[PDB]
């Protein structure tokens, strides 16, 4: 049971608004943010559903000034891994009530860290519905 | 009014908690934990915490001390052989500085059992006359019943 | 954002008598934030926290119930007397509704231990069974959690599991199934009837297709009893569903180890799974693969070739780039390698910078590992050694010596000579040390050492100490094997530069001494051809695989 190793949405500089580590292998903070500035540099400024970094296909999106992050195994794919993606941006937007950009984050950490929470559990996919997540989740 | 009732395991604890919030008498079991509950009564509500008197809870009850109003100390009249040991338990919970000056409030309980010893000799045994830095009051109780209850939220009442 | 100790204190009024859901609740978000922000909790303030926020437990609020389940998840480990929260989150989790149940199990088992696992069992059996994917998903990881703690507990719910498994919900599936084959396992046997009974079967659950192929990629006949095939007609050896992942992984263990032979309607021995997915978008990653294939990665590599080599080509895009090099390198093989170099000699001019570095190598790494011979490979490293002249290291040293001498030894001391004529000081100290290691070693007649020593004499002037140190302890060796050289030895060696610099003094006095001085018994023995200090294997090969598309 596991798909996802962690999911980040990250300013444009790779530096933590957000980071909630569905992995092990980051809990410490100097280390959480040097995975985060180290995805979003080999992502970043080359927007598509693929990268690869650390031997892991990285899934990635981009808004107004974040750029958002689901990795997960390179023996899948990224669309997997998109509708990982596509449900932490979708459930955010709906949550906050107002579209993912570091703005909208910050307006509301508490919806931000609660919604997190429901889409990745552990590493393992726990949600992806966004509608599930946003009804789940209570701001 | 903020209250807290502790006693030694099987005292009627969770009994008489649960007699006052629904004129019922459960089934209980020991409880490794506590119970919080709010009573109305003539237009005071009373938040009881009952916590558990098994020995890991006992280690616990002094988080609960701090914003205590009044103290409700349950006892098993019917017991005989702990009742030094309750006797131990609340003098030095009578020293404890966040308890210091909350209203003292024994139930001597079980007071249905033909052998039941009663308030008076409890209060020997408790020392109870022996407290004179606070308000103490013991009443006889029936958890069961009902009996002594109100009276004993009346007695905190007026603290 | 925040500070640490602030919030970790004001969380004690709990602990007394106010439990103000919203002030509550806010200090719990601001203690999130405080992890999510990247900060360090305090441990007795943390300890304070946890045992006040136990209090909070009594109201219920949806929103305060969610601040409670992570708050307590991330301060558990940096709390103390946690155990009285149990019970509080067993209250919350039989309440009826998503956002107690599916949070509360989770939070709820990450801080029960075998004791309290029984407690938990009544609602977690309830929890599982749900196709609201929320709670039994929830239930289902848990699960796996609790099966750490007390195994036997977890195991009774192997039922639930198996009945959410039933599920064709994508979650409740993935779920049920993935964490059914951890818990009920006591032997294979049990597992593989666990297996067999959602096997047959055309998924709508990709995760679950995923999850479960793992599980299945080795040949399992003994699924549910008995059966005469390694049959999965779950995608694995079947393509009931296609989907670039779930395509890839099942067509790459199943044509040269069979999960099911091949089917008119789901290729498993022939190359074509992978390869009708292959033209396609950012997707096309999966399905453009290989890895096996009948009999070797080249007839399949044909296929998909066009996408990979224009992608591979066109785009100086990391991210395509990347996804075009790992699948050119998939689609290849021995044969394939004529091609793969082309490619990859080509790949460097999108980007270039390690990539370069990379390419190089791997024009050098692929020739090794897929032979074009092994004179190619030393021809390849003369590359790497020109374009980069630096990004060669140490370990490059040793190993295209070691490498150098199963053939190439006098061809490379002599291309390595050549190679030295570059930069004096700038071309480091690893080319230096490699002609003079080289120069040392063979003690060329292949050419005159006389153009070597005084391509190296200049190097070691304004390069670092040990290669300086490692030039005089090479002429003493090349001393000792030949005679002839004597005199080039006595000119360097005295020169303020191969001795008498530091590190290159020590050397060099116990190294001139024993060539000088001594009876060049300990020299003699000392040189048995003049080799490296050390002989691993070939490093550079796997680096470089893993390296480049990056």
């Amino acid at each position: 049971l596991y798909t996802v190793k962690a999911i980040l949405i990250l300013d444009n500089d790779g530096d933590r608004l957000f980071a909630k580590y569905y992995d092990d292998t980051y809990p410490s903070v100097k280390e959480q943010k040097a995975f985060e500035k180290n995805i979003f540099n080999k992502t970043h400024r080359t927007d598509s559903e693929i990268a690869l970094l650390e031997g892991l296909t990285v899934v990635y999106k981009s808004s107004i000034d974040l750029y958002f992050y689901v990795i997960g195994s390179s023996y899948e794919n990224e669309l997997m891994l998109m509708a990982v993606l596509n449900c932490l941006f979708d459930s955010l937007s709906q949550m906050l009530r107002k579209n993912v950009e570091k703005r909208a984050l910050l307006e509301n950490m508490e919806g931000l860290f609660l919604a997190v929470d429901e889409i990745v559990d552990g590493g393992v996919i726990l949600e992806s519905d966004p509608q599930q997540v946003v009804h789940r989740v209570a701001l | 009014m903020r209250i807290l009732m502790v006693g030694l395991d099987g005292a009627g604890k969770t009994t008489v908690l649960y007699k006052l919030k629904l004129g019922e008498v459960i089934t209980t079991i020991p409880t490794i934990g506590f119970n919080v509950e709010t009573v109305q009564y003539k237009n005071i509500s009373f938040t009881v915490w009952d916590v558990g008197g098994q020995d890991r809870i006992r280690s616990l009850w002094r988080h609960y001390y701090r914003n205590t109003e009044g103290v409700i100390f349950v006892v098993d009249s019917n017991d005989r052989s702990r009742i030094g040991e309750a006797r131990e338990v609340m003098q030095r919970m009578l020293n404890e500085d966040e308890l210091r000056n909350a209203a003292w409030l024994v139930f001597a309980n079980k007071q249905d059992l033909p052998e039941a010893m009663s308030a008076a000799e409890i209060t020997e045994k408790l020392g109870l006359h022996s407290i004179r830095n606070r308000p103490w009051f013991i009443q006889a109780t029936c958890a069961t019943s009902g009996e002594g209850l109100y009276e004993g939220l009346e007695w905190l009442s007026n603290s | 954002h925040l500070e640490k100790s602030a919030v970790l204190q004001e969380a004690r009024v709990f602990n007394e008598t106010p439990i103000n859901p919203r002030k509550c609740a806010h200090i719990l978000t601001k203690i999130l934030y405080l992890i999510n922000q990247g900060e360090h909790l305090g441990t007795t303030e943390a300890t304070e926290a946890f045992f006040a926020m136990t209090k909070l437990f009594q109201s219920n609020d949806p929103t305060l119930r969610r601040m409670c389940y992570l708050t307590i998840k991330e301060m558990s480990c940096i709390a103390e007397d946690v155990i009285i929260v149990t019970s509080s989150l067993t209250k919350d989790m039989t309440g009826k509704e998503d956002n107690y149940r599916g949070p509360a199990v989770r939070a709820l088992c990450q801080i029960t231990d075998s004791t309290m696992l029984q407690a938990v069992e009544r609602y977690m059996k309830q929890a599982i069974v749900d196709k609201v994917p929320s709670v039994s998903s929830s239930a289902l990881v848990s699960s796996l959690h609790l099966l750490k703690c007390s195994f036997d507990v977890v195991k009774r719910w192997v039922n639930e599991a198996q009945e959410a498994a039933s599920s064709d919900n994508i979650m409740v599936q993935y779920h049920a199934l993935g964490l059914l084959y951890h818990v009920r396992k006591n032997d294979r046997l049990a597992v593989s009837k666990m297996i067999s009974k959602f096997t047959r079967h055309g998924l709508k659950s990709p995760f679950a297709y995923c999850m479960m192929i793992r599980v299945a990629s080795k040949q399992l006949e003994e699924e549910d009893g008995s059966r005469d095939s390694p049959l999965f007609d779950f995608i694995e050896s079947c393509l009931r569903n296609k989907h670039e992942m779930v395509v890839y992984e099942a067509a790459s263990a199943i044509v040269n180890l069979p999960g099911c032979s091949a089917k008119e309607l789901a290729p498993a021995v022939s190359v074509l799974q992978l390869f009708c997915s292959s033209p396609k978008a950012a997707l096309r990653y999966a399905a453009v693969r290989t890895l096996n294939k009948v009999a070797m990665k080249h007839p399949s590599a044909v296929t998909a070739c066009n996408l990979d080599l224009e992608n591979l080509v066109t785009d100086s895009n990391r991210s395509i780039a990347t996804l075009a090099i790992t699948t050119l390198l998939k689609t290849g093989s021995e044969s394939s390698i004529d091609r793969l170099m082309k490619q990859i000699s080509s790949f460097m001019s999108e980007i270039s910078d390690e990539f370069k570095v990379v390419v190089v190598q791997a024009i050098s790494a692929l020739c090794q590992k897929y032979p074009r011979k092994h004179a190619v490979l030393m021809n390849f490293l003369f590359t790497m050694l020109r374009e980069e002249g630096g990004f060669e290291y140490k370990r490059a040293i040793v190993d295209c010596i070691i490498s150098i001498i199963e053939e190439n030894s006098e061809s490379k001391e002599t291309g390595l000579s050549h190679l030295c004529e570059f930069i004096e000081d700038c071309e480091f100290t690893v080319l230096a040390t490699r002609i003079l290691h080289l120069l040392g070693q063979e003690g060329p007649k292949t050419n005159n050492p006389s153009k070597y020593i005084r391509f190296i004499y200049n190097r070691v002037v304004l390069e670092h100490e040990e290669v300086r140190a490692g030039a005089v302890s090479a002429l003493a060796k090349f001393g000792a094997q030949n005679e002839e050289m004597l005199p080039s030895i006595l000119v360097l060696l005295k020169r303020c530069v191969m001795d008498d610099d530091n590190e290159v003094r020590d050397r060099a006095t116990f190294y001139l001494n024993v060539l000088e001085q001594k009876q060049k018994a300990l020299n003699a023995g000392y040189i048995l051809n003049g080799l490296t200090v050390s002989i691993p294997g070939l490093e550079k090969a796997l680096q470089q695989y893993t390296l480049e598309p990056s």
